[PDB]
RNA sequence: AGUAGUAACAAGAG
RNA sequence: CUUCUGCU
C-alpha cells in the first residue's frame, strides 16, 4: 500500500490542485559566498549570444564594445542577440498605427511629469551603487553622497529641487576634467575624467538570494545614482505607453492585473471567429535580459518622441545612451583555501584581471580567460544586453508590438495571432482555419520575435487548445485559478513589531479568505496557528500560563494585577478574541470597551518612549516580500500603542571605516528631529524654502516667542531669555 | 531525567556501525559524558533551565 | 568531520 | 589579551 499523492492529479484537474506542486512550505535555496562567477558567466553568455556583431572600442572610457544590432540573422534555434532596427521601427510604426496618438499622448504626459518631479523622488527605492564609495547605498544615502560631491565640485543648479536639473548637473559631472571626492581620516581623492566616467556608468552586482523554482543561482545589478534619474523618466514614459496598451499586463497588479487579464483574453476569445481553430502558447523568453539590447530602446525611444521638443528627446534617450556604456562590477571576488597549509584568504574582484589562472578551477579558468580582454579597471564592459534591465515597461511595449503586430490586417493572411506580455512571460493566442495555420502563425510569430531578437524558450514553453494556459504564475483553467501556496510565506509572524505584527497576521488571514481562497475552517486553524506562532515569538503567552520564559514574570504580574483579563492585550498575555466575525478589527479597537482604564491609559499613553513615528509615508505601511515578485507595500490598520516599538539596528559598521558615515546620520537626525520641534508639520507635508535650517528655526522661534508673549503663553522673563538666546544663535552662526 | 529515569535497561555502550569519514573513538565518549552530566545534574546541581 | 553544492560555513575585525 | 559585531 505505497501511498502516491501524484496519483491524487488522476481525479482532480492539476491546476484545481496546483498547490500541491508548490514547495514553498520549505526554506527557499539561498546563494553561497560570492556573486562574481554568476556576473562573470552571465557577462560571457552576453557576448557570446551576440559574438557575430562588431567590436569597438569606446573613445571615452576606452573599453572595448559590441554592437549587435543588424548582424547575421539567426541560422539556429539558438538565442540570438542580432535585432533589426528597420523591424523595431516598423513594428513601433504598426503598434502606432493600431492605436493612433499614444505616442503623442504618453509624451505629453511624461513631458508634464519631467517638469514636475522633484530630486527627492530618487530617494525611493533601496541598495543604489555609491559610486563615491564603490559600494551599495540605500536610495537617499547615495543620492545625497552624489549631491554634496557635485556642491563640492562647483555643480550648484540641483538646488532648484527639480529632477531634470540634477540630471543637468549630471551631464556637467560627465564633462567635468577632474572630480573631488571625500572619504573617511577625513582625506581628499582626485578622479580624472575617465575614471570617473567608468564608476559612473558602472553596476554593482550581487545574487538574487531566497529565489524559488530554480536550481542554479543568478546574478542581479543595481545602478548607480546618474543612471537611476534618467531610469526614471524612461520608466514613467513607458509606464504611460503600457496603461494605453491592452496586451500589457505589467503597470497593473494585485486584482487588478488578473481582471486585466481576464478581460482582455475574454475579448479575444470572443471575436475569434466560430469556425477559426484556436491555440494558446505558454512560455518564457529564454535569456530575456541577455538579449535586450540597449540600442534597441535607443531607437524606440527616438522614434516615440517624434515630433517633441528636443530636450524631451534628449532626457529620455539618455538613458538608453548610458545604458549601451554600462559596465558591470564583478563583485565581491573570490576565496582561495590551502589545505597542507588550513589557511584562507580572499582576492578582490580588482585583482582577477593580473591574477595567475593557475588557482583557479577549469570552470572558474575559463571564464576568467573569456573575460579578461573586456576587463577595465575591474569592472567589465558590458554594451550588449540588458543586465538586470529596469526597462522592465520597455521590453513589455516592445513585446507587445511583436505581438500586436499579428492582427489580420498585418499577417495578411487566414491566421492571426494576438494575447498578452508582461516582461518576459507570454501567453500568446493563434486562431487559424486549419492546424496548417496555426503551425504557420507560430513559425510566423517565432521568427518575428527572432527578428526583434525576443527569442521564445522551446524548452519551458507548450501550445494546447485554447482555454487553459499559464502567465506569471497564474493559472488560467477557463478562469484564473485561486493558487494559495503562493502566499503561504506571506503568513507567520511578519516581523515589524510587536503590535504591527498582529494587524498584519489578521490582515493577510483576511486578505487571503477574499483573494486566495482560504476557507473559513482553514481561516480559523490558520488563525489559531498565528497566534501561537505569535506568542512563542514574542514571549507573551497567558498570565494564567506556566510556561517559564524571560519575559514570564512581568506579564505574570500584569495578568494579576488586570481585574478584566479579556481585556489585555495578546501582547500583554490577555486572551484571544479574534474570529472570522473581525479580522478586519484593530486589537486595540477590538478590546478597548473590556480593557481597565488603568491599563487602558497606561497602554496608549501618548509620553511613552517606545512610540517613534517617522515621516507620514512610513506610518502603518511595511514592506513584504511575497513567494514571487519585487518587495510590496501592505498598509495595516493599528493604533500607536507602547507595543509599536521599533527593533534595533545592525552595529556591524560601528566597528568598520565608514563608521563616520553612521555617525553623520545621527547628526542628521540630530538635527531633523529637532527641525520638527520648531515645524510640526515637517513630517505631514515636505517642507519648502531656500533659507538655511537655522533661520528658518530662529525666525519660526522669534515669531512664535512674540505670538506666546501676546498670548499670555510665556512670561516676560521667558520671553527676553529666548530672544536673548536667538541672537546669539545668530551671533554663533555669524562667528563661526 | 525524569524520562530517562522511566527506563532501567540501561547497558554498558558499544559501537555497532562506525562513521567511515570519521574518528568514531569520539561518539561513544559523547554518549558516555552526556550520561555523566545527566547524573552530575540529577544527582546534585540546582537543574538549572539550561546545562 | 559536518553543513552544503558551482561556493560557503566549519567565527570575524581590531 | 581586551574591545567591538551576527544583513553592512
Amino acid at each position: 500500500m505505497d501511498v502516491n499523492p501524484t496519483l491524487l492529479f488522476l481525479k482532480v484537474p492539476v491546476q484545481n490542485a496546483i498547490s500541491t506542486t508548490f514547495p514553498y512550505t520549505g526554506d527557499p535555496p539561498y546563494s553561497h559566498g560570492t556573486g562574481t562567477g554568476y556576473t562573470m558567466d552571465t557577462v560571457n553568455r552576453t557576448h557570446k549570444y551576440s559574438e557575430k556583431g562588431k567590436w569597438t572600442t569606446n573613445t571615452e572610457t576606452g573599453a572595448p564594445q559590441l554592437n549587435p544590432i543588424d548582424g547575421p540573422l539567426p541560422e539556429d534555434n539558438e538565442p540570438s542577440g542580432y535585432a533589426q532596427t528597420d523591424c523595431v521601427l516598423e513594428a513601433m510604426a504598426f503598434l502606432e498605427e493600431s492605436h493612433p496618438g499614444i505616442f503623442e499622448n504618453s509624451c505629453l504626459e511624461t513631458m508634464e511629469i519631467v517638469q514636475q518631479t522633484r530630486v527627492d523622488k530618487l530617494t525611493q527605492g533601496r541598495q543604489t551603487y555609491d559610486w563615491t564609495l564603490n559600494r551599495n547605498q540605500p536610495a537617499a544615502t547615495a543620492l545625497a553622497n552624489t549631491i554634496e560631491v557635485f556642491r563640492s565640485n562647483g555643480l550648484t543648479a540641483n538646488e532648484s529641487g527639480r529632477l531634470i536639473d540634477f540630471l543637468k548637473d549630471v551631464m556637467d559631472s560627465m564633462d567635468k576634467e577632474e572630480m573631488e571626492i571625500t572619504t573617511h581620516g577625513k582625506k581628499k581623492q582626485r578622479l580624472n575624467k575617465r575614471s570617473y566616467l567608468i564608476r559612473a556608468l558602472t553596476l554593482n552586482t550581487m545574487t538574487k538570494d531566497a529565489e524559488r523554482g530554480k536550481l542554479k543561482r543568478r546574478a542581479i545589478a543595481t545602478p548607480g545614482m546618474q543612471i537611476r534619474g534618467f531610469v526614471y523618466f524612461v520608466e514613467a514614459l513607458a509606464r504611460s505607453i503600457c496603461e494605453k496598451l491592452e496586451q500589457s499586463g505589467l503597470p497593473v497588479g494585485g486584482n487588478e492585473k488578473k481582471a486585466k487579464l481576464a478581460n482582455v483574453v475574454r475579448k479575444m476569445m470572443t471575436n475569434s471567429q466560430d469556425t477559426e481553430l484556436s491555440f494558446t502558447i505558454t512560455g518564457d523568453n529564454t535569456k530575456w535580459n541577455e538579449n535586450q539590447n540597449p540600442r534597441m530602446f535607443l531607437a524606440m525611444i527616438t522614434y516615440i518622441t517624434r515630433n517633441q521638443p528636443e530636450w524631451f528627446r534628449n532626457v529620455l534617450s539618455i538613458a538608453p545612451i548610458m545604458f549601451s556604456n554600462k559596465m558591470a562590477r564583478l563583485g565581491k571576488g573570490y576565496m582561495f583555501e590551502s589545505k597542507s597549509m588550513k589557511l584562507r584568504t580572499q582576492v578582490p574582484a580588482e585583482m582577477l584581471a593580473n591574477i595567475d589562472l593557475k588557482y583557479f578551477n577549469k570552470s572558474t579558468r575559463e571564464k576568467i580567460e573569456k573575460i579578461r580582454p573586456l576587463l577595465i579597471d575591474g569592472t567589465a564592459s558590458l554594451s550588449p544586453g540588458m543586465m538586470m534591465g529596469m526597462f522592465n515597461m520597455l521590453s513589455t511595449v516592445l513585446g507587445v508590438s511583436i505581438l500586436n503586430l499579428g492582427q489580420k490586417k498585418y499577417t495578411k493572411t487566414t491566421y492571426w495571432w494576438d494575447g498578452l506580455q508582461s516582461s518576459d512571460d507570454f501567453a500568446l493566442i493563434v486562431n487559424a482555419p486549419n492546424h496548417e495555420g496555426i503551425q504557420a502563425g507560430v513559425d510566423r510569430f517565432y521568427r518575428t520575435c527572432k527578428l526583434v531578437g525576443i527569442n521564445m524558450s522551446k524548452k519551458k514553453s507548450y501550445i494546447n487548445r485554447t482555454g487553459t494556459f499559464e502567465f506569471t504564475s497564474f493559472f488560467y483553467r477557463y478562469g484564473f485559478v485561486a493558487n494559495f501556496s503562493m502566499e503561504l510565506p506571506s503568513f507567520g509572524v511578519s516581523g515589524i513589531n510587536e503590535s504591527a505584527d498582529m494587524s498584519v497576521g489578521v490582515t493577510v488571514i483576511k486578505n487571503n479568505m477574499i483573494n486566495n481562497d482560504l476557507g473559513p475552517a482553514t481561516a480559523q486553524m490558520a488563525l489559531q496557528l498565528f497566534i501561537k506562532d505569535y506568542r512563542y515569538t514574542y514571549r507573551c503567552h497567558r498570565g494564567d500560563t506556566q510556561i517559564q520564559t524571560r519575559r514570564a514574570f512581568e506579564l505574570k504580574k500584569l495578568w494579576e494585577q488586570t481585574r478584566s483579563k479579556a481585556g489585555l492585550l495578546v501582547s500583554d498575555g490577555g486572551p484571544n478574541l479574534y474570529n472570522i466575525r473581525n479580522l478586519h478589527i484593530p486589537e486595540v479597537c477590538l478590546k478597548w470597551e473590556l480593557m481597565d482604564e488603568d491599563y487602558q491609559g497606561r497602554l496608549c499613553n501618548p509620553m511613552n518612549p517606545f512610540v517613534s513615528h517617522k515621516e507620514i509615508d512610513s506610518v502603518n505601511n511595511a514592506v513584504v516580500m511575497p513567494a514571487h515578485g519585487p518587495a510590496k507595500s501592505m498598509e495595516y490598520d493599528a493604533v500607536a500603542t507602547t507595543h509599536s516599538w521599533i527593533p534595533k539596528r545592525n552595529r556591524s559598521i560601528l566597528n568598520t571605516s565608514q563608521r563616520g558615515i553612521l555617525e553623520d546620520e545621527q547628526m542628521y537626525q540630530k538635527c531633523c528631529n529637532l527641525f520638527e520641534k520648531f515645524f510640526p508639520s515637517s513630517s505631514y507635508r515636505r517642507p519648502v524654502g531656500i533659507s538655511s535650517m537655522v533661520e528658518a528655526m530662529v525666525s519660526r522661534a522669534r515669531i512664535d516667542a512674540r505670538i506666546d508673549f501676546e498670548s499670555g503663553r510665556i512670561k516676560k522673563e521667558e520671553f527676553a531669555e529666548i530672544m536673548k538666546i536667538c541672537s546669539t544663535i545668530e551671533e554663533l552662526r555669524r562667528q563661526k | 531525567i525524569k524520562c530517562m529515569k522511566t527506563f532501567f535497561g540501561w547497558k554498558e555502550p558499544n559501537i555497532i556501525k562506525p562513521h567511515e569519514k570519521g574518528i568514531n573513538p569520539n561518539y561513544l565518549l559523547t554518549w558516555k559524558q552526556v550520561l555523566a552530566e545527566l547524573q552530575d545534574i540529577e544527582n546534585e546541581e540546582k537543574i538549572p533551565r539550561t546545562k
